[PDB]
């Protein structure tokens, strides 16, 4: 299991690294406009129906 | 080996000690409401939404992508007249041009004719373009590759040649000339 | 972490409207595309 | 003295931890090279995504319904019937056109 | 030792019960990885047209308050979807000239968006001039309309 | 508790993601030219372009397996009722009337069969249309 893990890791470390900074871009305007996607999650059933 | 097995030890339980006391009660606090959102969505009757959403919803956007006329913009709809339920005869006077031979482009580069052949109401199936070619009366057409599947009239099956309305069924794929 | 937290809250706080969007869009989207169906348009009754 | 004091507790120590290892190691060897090629293949969805990032919640009140928008529903269509108002076009133009 | 114990069994536990799961995840998520990658470079233009037609699209259903403005202007009509050949297809593919895209913005100098052609069993593409309607008349009684139907009009 | 669980419903998602990876793939394909279609038919900023074609009953409307004529609700009433279920054109897959319609849509898991919903598709009882249209009533 130690050997795995250090496999796992020696690998995938800059991808990781990669996709934390893509998700950080991500996240920050959901979390700016976090109120918006309330909102429209709230919204939308009954447009629907 | 052992030496160096200790210290890296030390600094590993060092290290793994401050990252859970840092981040350890907001991975937990981020997996419980992942689990309880995605078990909310796995629901019976969510559940059958996405599959039904999944099954049925290409064909509505394809459908879609196929009431847009290029030339007259927008959408195009006709006034049906329920209400006995409809009338015993229709008409279909003309179809005005909706797309213009310079306007086509195509999603894939082996669904475009090749000279001599144009397309048709079905992509993939390429007919010959000539003065007299209108309404299945040119013989010869043929297929676009990796066309297998598309049963078809018999009308459309008499101008559609041998090679090419085996291979609307059939395994290989034709050879255009 | 944290802004997949508040993230994740906001979701979660709205997990019942996304089982309602994922179901009721379910219900309705093979009727609403069967307008598009019958030719290359979309029948259209107009009441008026 | 102390050893033989606590060689079960020393034993019952291993084995669960062989008990982790076993179950951890088999997780991380079944998933090493998906876990790969899954990253590698979602780092230019992710980051397309960072770029439309700012626009996604404007663009979700569209995206999924598309012709209709989300924001004016429950007054365009009163229940069963669109409303819509009919403008309709002779000029020569649109004549040409159609 | 006693830390060991409890950890141990603690995640041993854990780990049999979702270790399966998550193998056999990132098994099944090769495919979709795959085609999510494959259609990144029509990912963000989607996104930023969606989001600027937005406003242009509300518009339309909120400016009178209580209808939709539709600019209407009498048309033809292709010919009716063929009974084997029109049906529907699901082996869409690629994008704007081969390649998943989008289109340049459609301003006022570039109108017409390209019709785009994929594999879905129906088409609107060989609709490039003025013909008689095909199935010209038809009647529901006895079935019987005159005309042929036909993929190539 | 909540580890194991997240993963088998990730599991899960990804489960029937991957059976319907051609239905995705066509959205992906369609939504960009979507967008371009919208931009298109957009030009004028409060009114849409929305034609009309010419020709009455070119394909006639099926009213079989929707809901009966006596149960229309009048156009004042904008009072909102429940959704219903299951209503599509039932016509015995024939005619050029609603060829592309709900009851030929590909089976992603069953290869080679054509229905409306997956329920549908995993069920092994034949598929039997409601009722031919017919222009004179009864369409049930």
């Amino acid at each position: 299991a130690a050997g795995s893990l250090a496999d796992l890791l020696s690998d995938n470390r800059p991808l990781l690294k990669d996709t934390i900074g893509y998700l950080d871009v991500i996240q920050a305007p959901l979390v700016e406009q976090k109120q918006e996607v309330s909102d429209i999650l709230v919204q939308m059933p009954q447009a629907l129906k | 080996e052992l030496a160096n097995a200790l210290q890296d030890l030390n600094r590993v339980l060092k290290t793994t000690r401050e990252f859970l006391d840092r981040n350890g009660g907001v991975l937990t606090h981020d997996i419980d409401n992942l689990e309880q959102v995605t078990t909310a969505i796995l629901q019976p009757e969510p559940r059958d939404g996405l599959e039904t959403g999944l099954h049925a919803y290409p064909n509505l956007a394809a459908n879609v992508l196929n009431i847009n006329s290029p030339n007259q913009g927008g959408i195009i709809g006709l006034p049906v007249l329920p209400g006995f339920n409809y009338l015993p005869f229709g008409m279909n006077l003309a179809s005005t041009a909706m797309t213009l031979p310079k306007q086509i482009a195509y999603s894939e580069k082996r669904l475009q004719p090749p000279p001599g052949y144009k397309d048709t109401t079905v992509p993939g199936i390429w007919s010959r373009d000539t003065l007299f070619s209108h309404g299945n009366h040119e013989p010869g057409w043929i297929v676009a590759p990796g066309m297998q599947g598309v049963q078809v009239q018999p009308a459309t099956a008499n101008m559609l040649t041998p090679e090419s309305l085996a291979e609307l069924l059939g395994g290989p794929d034709i050879v255009p000339p | 972490l944290e802004q997949l937290r508040t993230v994740s809250d906001v979701l979660n706080e709205r997990k019942q409207d996304l089982a309602d969007i994922l179901t009721v869009a379910g219900k309705f989207i093979t009727s609403l595309a069967e307008a598009l169906a019958s030719g290359p348009y979309f029948k259209v009754m107009l009441v008026n | 003295q102390h050893f033989a004091e606590t060689r079960d507790l020393f034993a019952d120590a291993v084995t669960a931890l062989g008990r982790l290892s076993a179950a951890a190691d088999e997780t991380l060897s079944g998933s090493n090279a998906n876990l790969h090629t899954n990253l590698q293949n979602l780092q230019r969805p992710l980051k397309q995504l960072g770029r439309a990032a700012p626009y996604l919640v404007g663009a979700l009140k569209l995206i999924l319904t598309v012709p209709f928008n989300i924001d004016n529903i429950p007054k365009a269509i009163r229940g069963d019937y669109i409303n819509v108002s009919l403008k309709l076009d002779l000029t020569l133009s649109s004549v040409d056109n159609a | 030792l006693v830390a060991a114990v409890g950890f141990g069994n603690t995640g041993g536990d854990i780990f049999e019960r979702g270790g399966p799961y998550l193998v056999r995840g990132a098994q099944d998520l090769l495919p979709t990885s795959a085609l999510l990658d494959e259609y990144s470079p029509a990912l963000f233009c989607t996104i930023r047209n969606y989001h600027d037609a937005a406003p242009k699209l509300a518009g339309a259903l909120g400016g009178n308050g209580y209808s939709l403005l539709t600019n209407s202007l009498v048309v033809g009509v292709g010919n009716p979807y063929v009974y084997p050949d029109n049906l529907p297809r699901v082996n869409a593919k690629g994008g704007p000239e081969g390649r998943p895209g989008c289109w340049q913005p459609i301003t006022r100098d570039l109108w017409p968006f390209p019709y785009l052609v994929m594999d879905t069993g129906a088409s609107i593409a060989p609709y490039n001039h003025f013909e008689l309607g095909q199935p010209m008349f038809a009647e529901y009684v006895w079935g019987r309309q005159v005309g042929e139907n036909t993929i190539n009009p | 508790e909540s580890l194991p669980q997240t993963l088998a419903n990730l599991e899960i998602v990804i489960d029937m993601l991957k059976r319907y990876n051609k239905n995705v793939e066509q959205v992906l394909v369609a939504l960009p030219q979507g967008a371009a279609v919208a931009q298109t038919g957009t030009i004028f900023a409060p009114e849409g372009l929305l034609h009309f074609g010419l020709g009455i009953n070119a394909p006639p409307p099926c009213l079989t397996g929707f809901l009966p004529a006596s149960q229309w609700r009048s156009p004042a009433d904008t009072r909102t009722e429940p959704l219903p279920s299951g209503l599509y054109c039932k016509i015995p897959k024939d005619a050029p009337n609603a060829v592309r319609g709900a009851r030929n849509y590909p089976c992603a898991d069953v290869p080679g069969k054509r229905a409306a919903t997956p329920r549908e598709c995993r069920s092994d009882e034949p598929y039997q249309p409601l009722g031919t249209n017919p222009w004179y009533g009864d369409p049930d």
